[PDB]
RNA sequence: GAGGUAGUAGGUUGUAUAGUAGUACAUACUAUACAACCUACUACCUCUCU
């Protein structure tokens, strides 16, 4: 059946002749899809007339002459909507192959886009088009305070650190200023696998008097603040002011 | 604004009271100071303008620098004032006295220098505008100008002395001296403070709120904040004098106040925005020291969050804050819960207590249920700059903009801001204000009190302990403080403050005292309500008592209901301009008033008020009259409402109604259909065939008519497309013709031309010069022929479709003619006699004996058809003969292989043996299968030719014999038509269908002619039917030197306030006792909360019961007579003005022509070709089509509708003419108009296809096939009946109408139609021509003058309809000439006419054209915010019909090109052509800035922008913040068109030979290339990635943007003023990026 | 001659995004992307003609 449904009726009619009388009888020409009715004719003084119809000429003819033979024995924009809605460039499509008889060269037109690419074949370009952009368009349509945070956790690494110095300063008075606060300090940063480096400043205030500044590994880090008259006394007083900082730290 | 009227804005409130006398404007803001400063340099050099005098701007910043002033960009851009910006140690190159530059900028010591050489003289200038004189330093600079030039000069000769000081109340110094100051100031520059502006005019017009500055306690120090105090107080003395070796004191110091100000809780939230600002900027540090800083700070921070979240979180929202705060947040708390619609606007004073008490009422909010209502959103102050940083400021700026978007609309009440929400912000009006801060000075109080305006309004003060270092020492910590650790003055601060809002009210009462205007206090509004509310309310529709009328309040209120809702732009505040005025009677203090309603309101009079006993009821008497009055005129309706937009009724009696036919009346009533007017709906019509064309079949006697059908060949056919290589026959040359019998005398008609196998033929119909005498026979004769030629050759004849020489349509002859050969033409009757003899004879196949006999004529084979008889018998196909071959023979070689020569051929294919061998061959061709010629084959409808045959395939189908058609002659039958007659019998139906499509438009033409008198009745022949074939870098310094007068002047008002000039203790004294007496001052324990005669002789003092009568109230006519009485017998009522001299004088005192227009009076219409191609649509697939057509036809008929609208309705703005216009030209309405008047029926829509689309002659289609789905009964019935006698003998099979006899066509083509056919009229018969047409469909847009007829009128005076029952026409007369809009309610409207467009000569130089009626110009000019024009109107009304007649005359113009557009080109080169942007640009190049007279500052600014970025491009047409473009100035660019038309005497040659010098070389420009237009642009050249987000709100209040973004390409911003112009901006900065 | 493709070029109708002049949301002339369907020409093919 790779001949036409009129030259089919060409060719069961030449075994006598007869021009048949071909006219478009009847058009709806309607708002959106404006359709075509032709009407088939034989012979015009002896003894067969037949309808046919459709959306264009070329089918309306076939629709004709199927009808006589059997007696004898709008969208494509909106998938681009629709892509336009899901915000994608306009797509592209692509020939790829045909066949080398150019009467029956079943074109197939390659449509890809950035997601997905899909085939379209047909015997012209306009059906390939429509199958590859509706296999588009199925195949779219199936598939269309934290400070605090650190804070509390550097409490827990704190707690996780769990010494008996910590609790110890914790429950009792803390008024005595006998202890060494140097191997407290030393000890308490071993138990958090912390570690205590002074700065001791050259430079002096206006009072004439010693200064330093201690630092610990904390998240972030952080440093805690001294001075005395002389440099000894600034590191005991940063040392017991970081002992009561980790003190109260833990306190919880 | 009820009770008080509508405050003007209050920069042409400075304006007015600075042209009524001297002034000091003391006004904050630089740029409205430049404004005003502009505005009274403009208004006093026009009065200058006279005799010649200057105006100075004596300047501090100036003779320095060698760029210009600030104001020499304002006053040199946007006024036609040349100004001398006296150069640093400027020269004076030659001979350039200064009498000749209208503004003089000096410097102060410069003026002096000016004053004593006598060049300036100081009688001789107009205006003195000192600058700033707030300081010490310039008050010094000039003291030696006024020192010395007061006493010689008159204080006559002495000019205005306007001073641009600073703000008064945040200006000099002290709090005692400051009146002292100002009085020594006012005497030394000779004037007086005018301070009435927008710090002013907040608390005397609007509501004003009772403040209440309440105390709340002093924050006794607990345990938890001494702890606290103690460890901030450790670490401030290390960082005091922190240390470093080879910014946190700010974060370690001001969060201390925190903790005195708000206590601990407060404190650990307003220390977590600490610890994130430090803890992010710790980790950027070069140093190590600086590292360790940083590192104190934040762990000290994170050690008081911890013994913070400690304290109340695990010893245990509300009670939170009731106890572990300061009593501050409890004196909020309550004043917030004072509150059970709020919009609150609590303020603070740095960027760190905003966020603290947005957690606070957050957490107040969410966690207490009770005050549920509270949304927080809070906004801090700007610092950044797009130079570094932009992550943070975008991220902080896209933040900002939702939450004032937030709190803009409703969303979010509170408000928790800082500085940046005093000045710019756009705010709605609020109900409490809180200042948690005592305010800094005056400035922020009343910038900050000055926004609760609704009047449940309270403006709380939160007063408290002041500010003191609250530390110890540089000691660590205390017993106490550890003992915590390891167990866990209101008066004198008051006195100071409450005499510092003594101050404040002081303040106050200084500006109320400065103010020119007086207003009556609340306590007289309230004895005007009480009293005297006894007065006959105006009723219109006084016998309903639930209607309308005009009492003493609603007057007042009504007022400015109707003011406010007229015409008006942005930029615009209208306003009713009320004026006050006292006098004596009967020893009674009476006051009037006088009212102005805008100058856009149609009430162009003031309503002259009667005197009342006090101000407020004398304001609402006064309002009362105005409501008489207006809806005495007519701008009230029943409801005293004004009149709408809808609401305008048309008195002419062809307007309104505009009922429809019930098929199409009751489909738009319920309109489920698709609506008429439009293409979505169908219509079938009747192909209606010419009447000359219908029952006109000869008859047997009387003489019919024999109009030969020639043809002439014009342009033979290229050989390029002559690919079978036939001979070109000419059917001039042929004997055989063709003629048609008809009995009535076809018109003249336009010769078209066809396009064939031969080429362009042209195609007329001739008549001869005797007559046809039929005879008896020849009927059956030409009856077969007929049936001949349309049946058996061009087989046209369908089985819906017979013969019927008796028929209703389609009824005229054809008969076959020839060539005499002595010369002439006439009947062929021999060949008629042959075509007769045989019927319809089957070509016989003949045997072999006679083809054995005779032998080849080579002469019965010229001009041969010559179809095969050995194949296809009934219906054989008809060869030509194009030439012979006597070089060939059936013995011949044969083209193909798989047979031997001819005669082997015919031998075994047939058995057709050829016995003549000698025989030669015959070179053939088919005949024409496609009958329609009326197209050319190789031509476009560009005018593109179409690519011929490639050489190869001309020479394979002409020499290789494989193509091409060979036949032998002896089996051939020869036709009894002839080739030629062939060739005419084939192009015969295209012939008859254009004969047919010019009869029909030629009918149209006799309808028009013989219902109005336009064109000739019955007739020389018509035109022939055819088809017509560096820089950059300057921009950022003009978008930014606008903002210098904003820049400086931010920080100007925020801190200095500085630099004095060199009774009071008991006003103060006496507030402090008001303010602690009257319940202001909250204490800190006490929470926060007659007979009608008498009334008639106490409210008439000035007989009384003569008017009173027996009724019970008073009349106001009887008011206004006792009024005029009372002046008659008593001589003068003189009248002292109480707190305008701005207005005065009502108050006070043929190269294509477009109008182009025939002689109507014998004039043949429109020809049959342009009426044919008006009826043409584009569906018809022919070289003519009515698209092109329809764009001038529809701007002509949207042009006639518009000057008509303008002309016959005189009061109205154009608001409601723009409604009727839609009304009128709206396609519903001129589809209904074309169908009423028969023209769908008239139509062509369908390709004509002869086979399918034709309805031959003397055949007659049933009309009954095509609703139902023998011969002689099939003839005989359709005869009779239709329905019943037929019954008795791919979708929708049913379909509608057969394509023979009706055409479906869509109704917005049939107004497509009526405005081709206005256009047709247009073209041929002039303006006034399409104006008659358009009245012959039915919009009348013409006056009737109904005339006694003329007694069988003869001369017949076009566009008159036939007489009625009695002799009486109803000629239209020409277009009304109109009112000019001079409002003569001035005793000399001309000279003050004159007087306010003085100037405006630099402007008709710049036009050409010289006005005549200049009130035509200044209403083109006249902003509607121009109030002191009491002359004219606004330009809305003249930008109405300016518009229409630039639409026109463009598309006129581009009709008139040679390159021919389409509808998209001409209309796209004027949708880009017309546009506001280029109207905008083509106004600043020709200086329609300069000459553009309008009072409003936003506008003023927008020109400044836009003028300045345009002057810098030579005039050329991170948010991308482009240029606002002023819409005012394209309106103007309109306007002036719509006033030279109108002054003009309505033509549209001086409109196009004023608009071509402007916009030509955009014309040439725009017309060779492609323009496009930035947004379309944007989505052509990227088709539909383009996608727009919704538009945003700035928190600016007043600014849009629109985030334009394209897919994979880029996302970009844009702002503006509104939605189109920020979406314009982004779209372009978007295209000129994505290159 | 019928038919099947491919190229270009005139269109009509529909849908979607919109542009310009309006008016203060209808009104008019429209564009582009995309589609059907129509018509003029060209190059080559299967059949017929020859
Ligand atoms: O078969 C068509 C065509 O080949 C033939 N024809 C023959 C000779 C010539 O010079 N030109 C020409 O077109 O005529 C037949 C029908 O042609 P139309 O397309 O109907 O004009
Ligand atoms: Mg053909
Ligand atoms: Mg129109
Ligand atoms: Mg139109
Ligand atoms: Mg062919
Ligand atoms: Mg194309
Ligand atoms: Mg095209
Ligand atoms: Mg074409
Ligand atoms: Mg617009
Ligand atoms: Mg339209
Ligand atoms: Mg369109
Ligand atoms: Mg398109």
């Amino acid at each position: 059946a790779m001949k036409t449904p009129v030259s089919i009726l060409q060719e069961l009619l030449s075994r006598r002749g007869i021009t048949p009388g071909y006219e478009l009888v009847q058009i709806e020409g309607a708002i959106h899809e404006p359709t075509f009715r032709f009407r088939v004719s034989f012979k015009d003084k002896d003894t067969f007339t037949a309808m046919g119809a459709g959306r264009s000429k070329k089918e309306a003819k076939h629709a004709a002459a199927r009808a006589l033979i059997d007696k004898l024995i709008n969208p494509i924009g909106w998938l681009q909507e629709m892509c336009m809605q899901r915000r994608w460039p306009p797509p592209s499509y692509e020939t790829e192959t045909e066949v080398g008889l150019p009467h029956e060269r079943l074109f197939t037109i390659a449509c890809s886009i950035l997601n997905y690419r899909e085939m379209g074949k047909g015997k012209s370009k306009k059906i390939a088009k429509r199958l590859a952009a509706h296999r588009m368009w199925m195949r779219l349509q199936e598939t269309p305070t934290q400070h605090s945070n650190k804070v509390s956790q550097f409490h827990k690494t704190l707690k996780n650190a769990t010494g008996k110095k910590l609790l110890k300063l914790q429950k009792t008075c803390l008024k005595n200023n006998k202890i060494d606060y140097i191997k407290l300090l030393g000890e308490i940063a071993t138990e958090n696998q912390f570690e205590v480096t002074y700065v001791d400043i050259e430079e002096k205030t206006f009072s004439g008097q010693f200064q330093c500044l201690v630092q610990l590994s904390t998240l972030p880090v952080g440093v805690c603040h001294g001075s005395g008259p002389t440099a000894a006394d600034a590191q005991r007083h940063a040392a017991q002011n970081a002992l009561e900082y980790l003190k109260i730290m833990t306190k919880k | 604004h009820t009770t008080v009227f509508t405050p003007r804005d209050f920069q042409v409130e400075l304006l007015a009271t600075a042209y009524e006398r001297n002034t000091i404007i003391c006004l904050g803001h630089r740029s409205s100071k430049e404004f005003i400063a502009l505005k009274l340099l403009q208004e006093l050099s026009r009065r200058a303008r006279r005799h010649g005098r200057v105006s100075v701007y004596l300047s501090c910043e100036v003779g320095t620098s060698t760029e210009p002033c600030s104001i020499y960009t304002m006053l040199t851009h946007l006024t036609d004032l040349r100004v001398w910006q006296e150069q640093p140690d400027m020269q004076i190159p030659f001979d350039h006295c200064w009498t000749d530059y209208h503004v003089s900028i000096l410097r102060p010591e410069g003026f002096l220098y000016l004053l004593e050489t006598r060049e300036l003289l100081l009688s001789r200038v107009e205006l003195i505008v000192l600058e700033d004189c707030h300081d010490s330093a310039v008050y010094q600079r000039i003291r030696p100008l006024f020192e010395n030039h007061i006493m010689p000069a008159p204080p006559a000769d002495r000019p205005r002395i306007l001073g641009l000081a600073g703000p008064l109340h945040s200006a000099g110094c002290e709090l005692q001296q400051l009146s002292a100051m100002l009085a020594t100031l006012e005497q030394s520059v000779l004037c007086q403070i005018e301070s009435a502006s927008d710090i002013v005019t907040v608390l005397r017009y609007c509501s004003r709120p009772h403040e209440y500055i309440v105390q709340c306690a002093p924050f006794e120090m607990d345990e938890l904040s001494l702890v606290l105090a103690d460890v901030l107080n450790t670490h401030k003395s290390f960082l005091l004098d922190h240390r470093y070796d080879p910014d946190p004191l700010n974060v370690i110091n001001s969060l201390l106040v925190v903790l005195h100000e708000m206590g601990p809780w407060c404190t650990q939230r307003a220390a977590h925005h600490f610890y994130q600002c430090n803890e992010k900027l710790k980790v950027k540090t070069p140093h190590e020291r600086h590292y360790l800083l940083y590192c104190l700070v934040s762990t000290a921070l994170i050690q008081l969050y911890s013994l913070c979240e400690h304290a109340f979180h695990r010893h245990l929202s509300r009670q939170t804050i009731e106890r572990y705060s300061s009593p501050k947040v409890r004196r909020l708390l309550q004043t917030l819960r004072c509150f059970k619609t709020l919009c609150a606007l609590i303020y603070c004073n740095q960027n760190h207590t905003a966020r603290v008490l947005f957690e606070l009422l957050a957490e107040i909010s969410r966690r207490d249920p009770d005050l549920k209502f509270l949304r927080c959103q809070y906004t801090t102050d700007r610092v950044a700059d797009p130079t570094t940083e932009p992550k943070e400021a975008e991220l902080e700026h896209r933040r900002q903009e939702e939450v004032l978007k937030r709190f803009r609309m409703h969303d979010c009440n509170v408000l928790i801001g800082t500085s940046v929400l005093e000045e710019g912000i756009d705010v709605p009006k609020c109900n409490l204000v809180v200042r948690w801060d005592p305010p800094t000075t005056y400035r922020s109080y009343v910038q900050c009190k000055g926004r609760a305006r609704a009047a449940p309004a309270y403006h709380v003060i939160l007063v408290a302990p002041s500010y003191k270092s609250p530390t110890v020492g540089s000691v660590q910590l205390t017993d106490r403080s550890h003992r915590y650790i390891c167990a866990t003055s209101l008066a004198s601060t008051t006195k100071d403050l409450v005499h510092q809002m003594a101050q404040y009210r002081e303040i106050e009462q200084m500006l109320l005292s400065k103010c020119a205007n007086t207003e009556p206090p609340e306590q007289e509004q309230c004895e005007a309500e009480r009293f005297s509310a006894c007065l006959a309310a105006y009723r219109p529709k006084p016998h309903l008592l639930t209607g309308a009328s005009v009492d003493l309040g609603s007057a007042i209120a009504l007022v400015n209901k109707y003011c406010a809702r007229l015409p008006s732009d942005t930029f615009t505040k209208l306003t009713a301009l009320w004026r006050c005025t006292r006098n004596e009677r009967a020893g009674v203090t009476l006051f009037q008033y006088t009212l102005r309603l805008p100058i856009n309101s149609p009430l162009k009079h003031d309503i002259v008020g009667l005197p009342m006993p006090t101000q407020t009821l004398a304001r609402r008497l006064a309002a009362l009259q105005a409501c008489v009055e207006l809806h005495r005129i007519g701008e009230l309706d029943d409801q005293l409402q004004p009149i709408g937009k809808e609401g305008f009724r048309a008195l002419e009696p062809d307007w309104e109604c505009f009922e429809l036919e019930p098929e199409d009346e009751q489909i738009v009533q319920l309109s489920d259909e698709p609506r008429p007017g439009t293409t979505k709906r169908r219509q079938y019509y009747y192909k209606r065939i010419a009447s000359e064309f219908c029952d006109c079949r000869p008859v047997a006697g009387a003489p019919c008519y024999l109009y030969f059908i020639q043809l002439t060949l014009q342009c033979p056919i290229p050989e390029e497309q002559n690919t079978r290589g036939r001979k070109i026959y000419p059917p001039e040359d042929a004997q055989q013709g063709f003629g048609i019998l008809t009995t009535k005398r076809i018109p003249k008609l336009s010769a078209f031309s066809i396009f064939t196998r031969s080429g362009e033929v042209k195609v007329s119909l001739e008549l001869a010069k005797e007559r046809v005498i039929l005879t008896s026979e020849q009927i059956v004769c030409i009856n077969g022929f007929l049936n001949y030629t349309f049946t058996n050759v061009l087989r046209l004849q369908k089985f819906l479709m017979l013969f019927d020489p008796d028929s209703t349509e389609n009824c005229v002859f054809i008969v076959p003619t020839v060539k005499a050969p002595a010369g002439g033409k006439h009947i062929d009757w021999q060949f008629l006699e042959l075509i007769q003899a045989n019927g319809n004879t089957m070509p016989r196949a003949v045997p072999d004996e006679e083809r054995q006999a005779q032998p080849f004529d080579p002469q019965r084979f010229q001009d041969a058809v010559v179809m095969p008889w050995y194949r296809n018998q009934d219906q054989p196909q008809y060869f030509y003969v194009a030439e012979i071959c006597p070089h060939l023979s059936p013995l011949s070689c044969f083209p193909g292989d798989n047979y031997r020569t001819f005669k082997h051929y015919y031998l075994v294919k047939y058995g057709l043996t050829i016995q003549n061998t000698s025989q030669p061959l015959l070179d053939v061709d088919h005949t024409s299968a496609r009958l329609n010629f009326l197209t050319p084959r190789y031509v476009n409808r560009k005018g593109v030719a179409l690519p011929t045959s490639s050489e190869e395939t001309k020479r394979a189908k002409r020499e290789n014999l494989e193509q091409k058609q060979i036949l032998v002659p002896e089996l051939c039958t020869v036709h009894p038509f002839p080739a030629s007659l062939w060739r005419t019998a084939v192009c015969l139906p295209c012939i008859l269908y254009r004969i047919n499509g010019l009869l029909l438009a030629d009918d149209i033409r006799k309808q028009v002619s013989a219902d109005l008198g336009l064109g000739r009745q019955q007739i020389f022949e018509w035109p022939m039917l055819d088809f017509g074939w560096r820089q950059k870098q300057l921009s950022i310094i003009q978008a930014t030197n606008a903002n210098e007068r904003q820049y400086q002047q931010t920080k100007n008002l925020l801190i200095g306030f500085n630099f004095k000039h060199e009774r009071y203790e008991e006003s103060i004294a006496k507030l402090k006792t008001e303010i602690e007496s009257g319940g202001m001052l909250v204490p800190h324990d006490q929470q926060l909360v007659v007979s009608m005669m008498e009334l008639l002789k106490q409210l008439l003092p000035y007989v009384l019961a003569k008017k009173l009568g027996d009724r019970r109230e008073l009349l106001l006519s009887d008011l206004v007579e006792l009024n005029a009485d009372w002046v008659a017998r008593h001589e003068q009522e003189t009248y002292n003005v109480m707190g305008d001299s701005f207005d005065n004088y009502n108050d006070h005192h043929a190269g294509f022509s477009f109008d182009r227009q025939p002689d109507l009076v014998g004039h043949p219409g429109p020809s049959p070709s342009i009426i044919l191609q008006a009826l043409t649509m584009s569906n018809a697939n022919d070289g003519i089509n009515l698209e092109r057509l329809e764009t001038i036809g529809d701007s002509f008929l949207k042009y006639a509708i518009t000057t008509y609208l303008y002309i016959t309705y005189e009061n109205v703005h154009e608001g409601k003419l723009s409604h009727l216009r839609s009304k009128q030209v709206a396609n519903l309405n001129l589809y209904r108009l074309g169908r009423r008047k028969r023209l769908g029926e008239y139509m062509i829509a369908t390709k004509f296809e002869p086979h399918d689309n034709w309805l031959p002659p003397c055949y007659y289609v049933p009309k009954e096939l095509e609703k139902a789905l023998k011969l002689a009964d099939l003839l005989d019935i359709k005869n009779l009946s239709s329905v019943q006698i037929c019954e008795m003998v791919d979708f929708s099979c049913f379909i509608p109408y057969n394509l023979v006899s009706q055409h479906s066509i869509p109704d917005k083509s049939i107004a497509d139609c009526v405005e081709a056919l206005i256009g047709a009229y247009l073209i041929e018969c002039g303006p006034r021509g399409a104006l008659l047409f358009m009245a012959w469909l039915g919009v009348r847009v013409l006056p009737i003058t109904r005339q006694l007829d003329g007694g069988n009128q003869e001369q017949r005076i076009p566009g008159s309809t036939k007489p009625n029952a009695e002799n009486v026409v109803t000629v239209y007369g020409a277009w009304p000439t109109p009112r000019s809009p001079l409002l003569h309610f001035a005793p000399n409207a001309t000279e003050e006419l004159d007087q306010l467009l003085s100037g405006f000569e630099e402007f008709e130089e710049s036009l050409g054209y010289k006005f005549r009626d200049r009130s035509y110009l200044l209403q083109a000019m006249t902003h509607a915010s121009y109030t002191p024009n009491r002359l004219t109107d606004c330009y809305q009304r003249l930008e109405f019909l300016g518009d229409a007649v630039l639409d026109y005359l463009i598309t006129r113009h581009l009709y008139e090109d040679p390159r021919q557009h389409s509808p998209g080109a001409l209309t796209d080169l004027r949708s880009a052509l017309v546009n506001n942007t280029i109207f905008a640009s083509l106004a600043v190049r020709h200086g329609f800035h300069k000459f553009f007279r309008h009072l409003s500052p936003g506008l003023n600014d927008v020109i400044d922008r836009f003028v300045r970025i345009q002057q810098e491009n030579g005039h050329c047409i991170d948010d991308a913040e482009d240029v606002e473009v002023p819409k005012a100035l394209g309106d103007v660019f309109e306007s002036i068109a719509g006033a030279i038309f109108l002054d003009s005497n309505m033509s549209l040659d001086v409109v196009w030979h004023v608009y071509s010098n402007m916009m030509s070389p955009e014309i040439e420009q725009f017309s060779n290339s492609v323009p496009k237009s930035p947004i379309r642009e944007l989505l052509e050249l990227e088709p539909e990635t383009a996608k727009f987000g919704k538009p945003e709100k700035l928190a600016d209040g007043r600014r849009v943007r629109v985030t334009v973004d394209v897919f994979c390409k880029g996302t970009f911003r844009g702002i503006g003023r509104n939605y189109r112009i920020a979406k314009c901006t982004a779209a372009k900065c978007a295209l000129r990026q994505l290159k």
